[PDB]
């Protein structure tokens, strides 16, 4: 039953992930500095879909070659429960975090089956002065963009953005370690490994979560409560799932446009953490599950053994 | 019949449980922890806790003199935890020097327990 | 206002409502007739002390006996200084102010104190900071400083406030509802019996209860705040929090939300 990876104990559990609506947008600016500013203000306040509006993250920085604009850009993902709630959140965030940022321009990030109106709705801030243009892109496909007049110039925004089907969120694996300062470093180099997978992001601050989201609760209609089992202050008593050597636990949550990306992002995090884990006191690695019946996708750590 | 702190070998057949080093008061607190589910299993008092909760009419007999004020409040708390599952009670032992009647009488004459002064 | 103790007390004496606010209102000759004796024969303030009165919020009792019950009780203003030893219930139900005692103190000192600071430069008696008979709580918010060593049941059924002791006896922090007790030195056997919530910090400690489990050596933000709080008040126990501490969880007989900190090694 016990599993050992790179000399560090790994529990024989699975990560319970859920099906989610996901979409991607490419935001470009004249400089990469302001491309990042625009994305950073858009991704903020988006660590969970249940409390925050959505789950947002920056997938990758784009060079002037990887972009339809020809200007340095940013590929930024957004996830939500329902395709309507996702549309509602994208409209709010693009409208007041992208449109407001100077010199920006919004394009559709990923290809998908369902359509989401973006430029066609922000066009109404133009007060009837906005115009629409249709142009074939570098691949040969006819795309429609809106031109909203603003103080700095024109905010060009593609009419529609596509939402990919089968985007998976909630894939997580948590680390148990002796000391906060050192074990944070283990998780830090763990998120750096996971970020690299295309189409996958980590919404929480720096990718790391310190509050253990537990389903249910002790009193009345608790929807979420802290995970008393993995709390170091509640050690020694029955119901604490961590050994006496452990003193700090940190969780890593991954969302991705494709299910395979969730598994590959977890695998890379699982390996990178254990390789350096012994040096910084990493005791063990487990995954968060809810019982098996809540979430469709199960990411067993036993399948993540193969090196990347 | 279970016994905490009683003699190990008696004429009457009973299941005796060894008292802790600190004393009966320390054992009483130790026992309540297993009944609350706060301490790991496979201990001596863990079996005792399992046997108590599996009850129909439970009585814990004790002498408040030898157990002490703190132990009795703990003992009375252990009963409150036990009553979440089955009916449990305490058989508080009486003193042999009419002290319990003095409490009864003083309560309805003065409005308070004994050890009362009328200087004012 | 100075009360010069004439001599030794023949019976127990109750100094309740003998607060400089109350003495200032009453006339100097009228205040002498105030009876404070427990017995039927009783004793008036003039029989016990040499009353020198002035319209001030400062009171100083020159000379003290262990038969001075309820000294500083229900004090809501100003200060009372006892140059000597005192009896039970130092500042029972003290609302606010400052109450300093040169000598030692009697049992149940500090009960029900809401605000202010009670300082005992000597040693505290049994049940110091603890609840009296049938009392809902012991210390209920006023901070109690004992430069000497407290007896058994320090902070018994304490609800609020802070206790700063030099040394402590057995069953310290028993039945504690909430609060913080920092004894710089020794701590008696079986500390925190029945503890529900609260923070107990000691340099030395006796035998611990089986219902106390060790959490480890965690660097907590609260510890940093409690240290700075002790530094600002000039506490000798401030140095005890400088190093890394060992933690124990509150007694599992009640809800285990209390804690105990002892230096690592
Ligand atoms: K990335």
């Amino acid at each position: 039953s016990d599993f050992t990876l790179n000399g560090i104990k790994v529990e024989d559990t699975f990560a319970e992930a859920f099906d989610v609506a996901g979409t991607a947008i490419i935001v470009t600016n004249d400089t990469p500095k302001w491309a990042m500013i625009a994305a950073t203000v858009m991704t903020g306040f988006a660590t969970s879909v249940i409390g925050c509006g959505a789950e947002a993250g920056i997938d990758a920085e784009l060079s002037p070659d990887e972009t339809p604009d020809g200007r340095p850009g940013v590929r930024i993902l957004l996830f939500g429960f329902e395709p309507n709630g996702l549309k509602d959140q994208l409209l709010k965030r693009v409208g007041q975090c992208i449109l407001t940022c100077p010199g920006t321009a919004c394009f559709a990030g990923v290809e998908g089956p369902t359509k989401i109106k973006l430029g066609g709705a922000i066009r109404y801030f133009g007060d009837g002065f906005a115009v629409a243009k249709r142009l074939p892109d570098h691949e040969g496909k006819m795309r429609r963009y809106w031109r909203i007049p603003v103080m700095d110039g024109e905010f060009l925004c593609e009419d529609s953005v596509r939402a990919v089907d089968g985007a998976v969120g909630g894939g997580n694996l948590l680390f148990l370690g002796r000391k906060h300062a050192d074990t944070l470093i283990v998780a830090e180099i763990a998120v750096e490994a996971a970020k690299a997978i295309p189409g996958a992001i980590l919404p929480f601050p720096g990718g790391i979560v310190r509050s253990g989201s537990k389903v249910g609760g002790r009193t009345k209609g608790m929807m979420a409560s802290t995970n008393d089992a993995y709390c170091p202050t509640l050690k020694g008593r029955a119901g604490s799932a961590l050994p006496p050597e452990c003193g700090v636990v940190l969780e890593i949550v991954i969302d991705a446009l494709t299910s395979a990306a969730v598994a590959e992002s977890m695998r890379a995090a699982l390996h990178a953490a254990t390789e350096i884990g012994a040096q910084h006191g990493l005791v063990a690695v487990t995954a968060g599950n809810y019982g098996g019946n809540l979430g469709r996708h199960h990411y067993h750590l036993r399948d993540l053994l193969e090196k990347p | 019949l279970l016994s905490l702190g009683g003699p190990q070998n008696g004429a009457i057949r009973h299941v005796a449980y060894a008292a802790d080093a600190g004393g009966l008061t320390i054992s009483l607190g130790h026992l309540r922890a297993f009944a609350k589910g706060h301490l790991a299993g496979e201990a001596a008092f863990a079996d005792l806790a399992k046997r108590l909760f599996a009850a129909q009419y439970g009585v814990i007999v004790y002498d408040p003199e030898e157990v002490g004020e703190l132990g009795a409040e703990m003992l009375q708390g252990l009963i409150r935890d036990l009553n979440e599952s089955t009916r449990f009670f305490a058989l508080t032992l009486a003193d042999p020097f009419q002290g319990r009647a003095a409490v009864q009488l003083s309560a309805w004459t003065t409005g308070q327990a004994p050890r009362v002064g009328f200087g004012r | 206002s100075t009360l010069r103790l004439r001599g030794d007390l023949p019976e127990r004496v109750d100094l309740l409502n003998i607060t400089p606010l109350a003495l200032s209102g009453l006339s100097e000759t009228e205040a002498g007739k105030l009876a404070i004796g427990t017995s039927r024969r009783g004793l008036t303030l003039g029989d016990v002390f040499e009353i020198r009165l002035d319209g001030s919020d400062s009171l100083v009792i020159e000379g003290g006996s262990a038969r001075l019950d309820r000294v500083g009780a229900a004090l809501s203003q100003g200060s009372i200084r006892v140059e000597g030893d005192v009896g039970q219930r130092l500042g029972e139900g003290m609302a606010a102010g400052t109450l300093t005692v040169t000598g030692s103190a009697g049992p149940y000192a500090g009960t029900g104190a809401t605000g202010g600071t009670i300082t005992i430069e000597g040693d505290a008696g049994d049940h110091a900071g603890g609840a009296v008979y049938a009392a809902k709580a012991g210390l209920d918010g006023a901070t109690l400083v004992i430069k000497g060593a407290a007896g058994d049941h320090l902070g018994d059924r304490m609800r609020r406030g802070m206790i700063l002791a030099g040394s402590a006896g057995a069953f310290a922090a028993s039945r504690m509802i909430a609060g913080t007790i920092v004894v710089s030195g020794a701590l008696g056997d079986h500390p925190g019996y029945g503890m529900r919530r609260g923070t107990l910090i000691a340099g030395s400690h006796g035998t611990l209860l089986p219902t106390f489990v060790e959490t480890g050596t965690p660097d907590l933000v609260f510890v940093r705040l409690l240290a700075q709080s002790l530094k600002h008040l000039g506490a000798a126990q401030a140095n005890l929090l400088s190093g890394t501490l060992r933690r124990y969880s509150g007694d599992l007989a009640t809800l285990g939300k209390g804690e105990l900190f002892v230096p690592a090694h």
